[PDB]
């Protein structure tokens, strides 16, 4: 058996935090074994994780103090009146 | 001398002979009035047509039920539903047969008064009994312990009983049953422009709602499948000839059994109510309540109602109980199934409410005799 | 309202035309005491004087060895729901085994995904791990950009769209993965370990009966038919459940997680949820691809 | 620019600009056809009288109403009337201003789906919205809630709308209103 890769990314990024499986734990007719992730290994992949994972009518209003519901409420109101 | 067990329910009257298998009268409750001008002269006709002469002309009646939310309101139309159902129905003079009859739980006290009063003074039975209908439910069941989710035409109540002890703290009770159901079919009906508002299209909803519609197993499946494609569509013909189409309106209305907001209660569904109602009680007993959901009444003899329930009830309670559900095919009169069980008993002999203890104890020896 | 001489006869044959699951339920449960049979048995002279109960306990009376004979026809009314409650469990947690056993696009998925996350996981504790959970696969999705905009659900899945086009139709593999969602292990061993203590006692039962003394008595041709039966069913039912123990084993091997460490209904719940994450994921990435445009 | 308040109601069409004390165009909505024979040539002779022509001329007029009890049935003669308030009346150009429509409560679907997909294809506005007669009348009587009794010429509900919702199961709708009025006087 050979250990896996370790890379060292020039950023710290966001990593899923599971349960590690180790190499003492592992069978002979085991899946991770068998696992060969290196032929979808890319610098591309690794660049983009590295990336993603590191008018006629005037009818606005700004409100700086009353909220949505208080001011339409009020303006209903005082178009009425 | 053969009793009588007639179950005076909101739904239908349900009269016959004791020791029978099924009843000899089923009739609904309903009292029917003229409205409108008699303009021919002799023929005999009548002010007031009650029971199914009711049904057969009401297309010139008004109807009135005589038990609203499974309390009786106006009397001498109960008093006429009874007369109708002893002299008319079953044939029989009342005073020579002793006389079983049901009664929903948590009731006001005063129902029991005025009818042991009138089952005493106008119908002057040597005997009579007044029961409760999960408990008749319950015997028609083939045991004795059990929870009773019996749903009348105005009341669904759950009534759980261990050993034959009914448990009065653990009764619920909700005010959403087939009449509410018939009112929201007539409600989402005028959505595709089948307008119903009279009182004799009631009838005609609630003969839609008993032909057409079932309990779906997945609300939000089914809501997709009938707005996919019209595959469940449902035709019907009016008694004037006219032909209504219906696609998802078969399982919108049953669902507010499960969904109770749809018509504005706050309340949970019967499954949570049912859930509520043996959460209630010890916990060393709910493992036979688990087991024991059995049905009755007529709103339960919905075609997918038993797998809807076992899913919700497995889904509320946890999964190393057994969650079965008892639904008995004739469980329409099972009432007065289990009526005809009691009544036919030698150990109910000493139990009957006498003329002698009516003349002593005046009506109100119901409340401490029964439960 | 049957007879109390024709329920006799029923019990006496084992008259299955007659007898149902919820008969004889409802028969042990409203059951006096042996000692309240014998004591109803001494008055069988008085016979038309006694209660319609008391009249069914003088009958019932003088049928022997009445409990352990009713819970072996209990038994063996409740075996053909017992095997059709416990059998269909474990076929849905050995194809689910087996479909996940060969599972190659979703084996090339589980090598891109520790490839992404051990880059992901570098300098961490998790730096060069060898495999990680399958359970885990549903905290993809909380696995965030820095953007707050695309997960690493949504990562891997735009991957798979650019890259590798045929990784996708993994979750359509999973077919009894929902049916093995809510099995459990230890109650399938507790319902198999009564089965056969069931099944000993009612040999025992069988074996301790006395001759027929009536030629309406097939109570020994019936129930030995029947252990003959329920003892080859139980061994087809613990071959089975020790090829389910087997290829549990199998796949404790092949995804290196710990057979006491998570049982059947969270492995599948979270596999079944991992397939309606990535549906919604590639969903979504469409949706993006649509907006964008 | 200014938005288009037309209630289609079911006697009379009012019609007007947004923020407007009074509607500018009240018309009944009748489309007339003639029942006798035309005798003379040219004069004008239209085939179909819309609104107020037809209210003066009447005495030959055969009157249809387009919407009976709230549902829309001739929808030819509804797009008339939506043409007759749109170019003749209002005389604006519906492709660059929003209108927003009322609808009676408990109404079939369809009504409001065809009513979408004229005024949208047809009368292709850039925006609209169909709305609650009773919130609009709780909204002119300036009180958030409270119980509108709304009676139209076909329509006759109460609605009764707490804190801005309007409760959906308590809307009791009664097809008793001023076209039966009239026809009982008659
Ligand atoms: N097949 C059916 N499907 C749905 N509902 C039904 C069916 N049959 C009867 N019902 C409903 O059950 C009601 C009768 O219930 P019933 O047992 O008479 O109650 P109660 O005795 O309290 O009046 C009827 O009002 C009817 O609407
Ligand atoms: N002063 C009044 N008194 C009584 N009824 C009136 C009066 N004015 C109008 N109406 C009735 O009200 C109806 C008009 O109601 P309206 O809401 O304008 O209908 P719509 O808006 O649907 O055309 C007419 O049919 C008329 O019969
Ligand atoms: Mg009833
Ligand atoms: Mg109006």
């Amino acid at each position: 058996l050979t250990p896996k890769k370790v890379y060292k990314p020039e950023v710290q990024l966001r990593r899923p935090n599971w349960s590690k499986f180790v190499a003492e734990d592992l069978s002979q007719d085991c899946f991770w074994t068998k696992v060969k992730e290196d032929r979808f290994e890319n610098n591309e992949l690794f660049a983009k994780l590295t990336l993603a994972f590191s008018v006629q009518k005037k009818k606005v209003k700004e409100l700086k103090v009353l909220d949505s519901k208080t001011a339409q409420n009020l303006s209903i109101f005082l178009g009425s009146f | 001398t053969t009793a009588l067990v007639c179950d005076n329910g909101s739904g239908l009257v349900k009269a016959g002979f004791a020791g029978d298998d099924a009843p000899r009268a089923v009739f609904p409750s309903i009292v029917g009035r003229p409205r409108h001008q008699g303009v021919m002269v002799g023929m005999g006709q009548k002010d007031s047509y009650v029971g199914d002469e009711a049904q057969s002309k009401r297309g010139i009646l008004t109807l009135k039920y005589p038990i609203e939310h499974g309390i009786i309101t106006n009397w001498d139309d109960m008093e006429k539903i009874w007369h109708h159902t002893f002299y008319n129905e079953l044939r029989v003079a009342p005073e020579e047969h002793p006389t079983l009859l049901t009664e929903a739980p948590l009731n006001p006290k005063a129902n029991r008064e005025k009818m042991t009063q009138i089952m005493f003074e106008t119908f002057n039975v040597p005997a009579m009994y007044v029961a409760i209908q999960a408990v008749l439910s319950l015997y028609a069941s083939g045991r004795t312990t059990g929870i009773v989710l019996d749903s009348g035409d105005g009341v669904t109540h759950n009534v759980p009983i261990y050993e034959g002890y009914a448990l009065p703290h653990a009764i619920m009770r909700l005010d959403l049953a087939g009449r509410d159901l018939t009112d929201y079919l007539m409600k989402i009906l005028t959505e595709r422009g089948y307008s119903f508002v009279t009182t004799a299209e009631r009838e005609i909803v609630r003969d839609i709602k008993e032909k057409l519609c079932y309990v779906a197993l997945d609300f939000e499946n089914e809501m997709a499948t009938a707005a996919s494609s019209s595959s469940l569509e449902k035709s019907y013909e009016l008694p004037d000839g006219q032909v209504i189409t219906i696609g998802n309106e078969r399982f919108r209305c049953p669902e507010t059994l499960f969904q109770p907001s749809f018509i504005g209660m706050e309340s949970a569904g019967i499954h949570e109510t049912t859930y509520n109602s043996i959460m209630k009680c010890d916990i060393d007993i709910r493992k036979d309540l688990y087991a024991n959901n059995v049905m009755s009444g007529g709103t339960t003899m919905y075609p997918g109602i038993a797998d809807r329930m076992q899913k919700e009830i497995t889904a509320l309670a946890p999964s190393t109980m057994k969650i079965k559900i008892i639904a008995p095919p004739e469980r329409k009169y099972s009432v007065w199934i289990g009526g005809s069980i009691l009544a036919s008993l030698s150990t109910f002999q000493q139990m009957w409410i006498t003329k002698q203890e009516y003349d002593e104890a005046g009506p109100s020896i119901v409340h401490r005799k029964c439960f | 309202r049957m007879p109390y001489q024709e329920i006799k006869n029923v019990i006496l044959e084992v008259n299955e035309a007659v007898l149902t699951e919820s008969m004889i339920q409802n028969l042990i449960k409203q059951m006096p005491e042996p000692e309240q049979l014998k004591m109803l048995s001494e008055l069988k002279e008085e016979y038309d004087d006694l209660a319609e109960s008391e009249q069914f306990g003088v009958v019932m009376g003088t049928v022997p060895r009445l409990r352990p004979r009713l819970n072996a026809i209990l038994f063996k009314l409740q075996f053909s729901e017992q095997v059709e409650n416990i059998k269909p469990e474990i076929v849905s947690v050995t194809a689910a085994c087996e479909e996940l056993r060969k599972s190659e696009n979703f084996s090339s998925l589980l090598e891109l995904t520790l490839l992404v996350g051990n880059y992901m996981n570098a300098g961490s504790r998790n730096a060069g791990a060898f495999g990680f959970n399958i359970s885990f696969l549903c905290k993809l999705r909380d696995t965030k950009s820095a953007d707050q905009k695309m997960t690493l659900l949504h990562f891997l899945a735009e991957l798979c769209e650019n890259d590798h086009p045929e990784v996708l139709k993994f979750p359509d593999e999973l077919a009894h993965v929902e049916k093995a969602s809510r099995v459990s292990a230890e109650n399938l061993q507790k319902s198999l370990d009564q089965m056969k203590k069931q099944i000993a006692d009612v040999e025992r039962d069988v074996q301790n009966f006395p001759a027929a003394t009536d030629e309406k008595d097939k109570f020994v041709e019936k129930m030995t038919s029947f252990v003959k039966d329920a003892q080859e069913q139980y061994n087809k039912l613990r071959m089975m459940h020790s090829n389910m123990e087997t290829l549990y084993k199998e796949l404790g091997d092949y995804f290196v997680f710990d057979p006491k460490k998570l049982s059947v209904e969270e492995f599948f719940m979270d596999l079944h949820n991992f397939r309606n994450m990535f549906l919604q994921a590639v969903k979504e990435n469409q949706k993006r691809r649509e907006t964008e445009e």
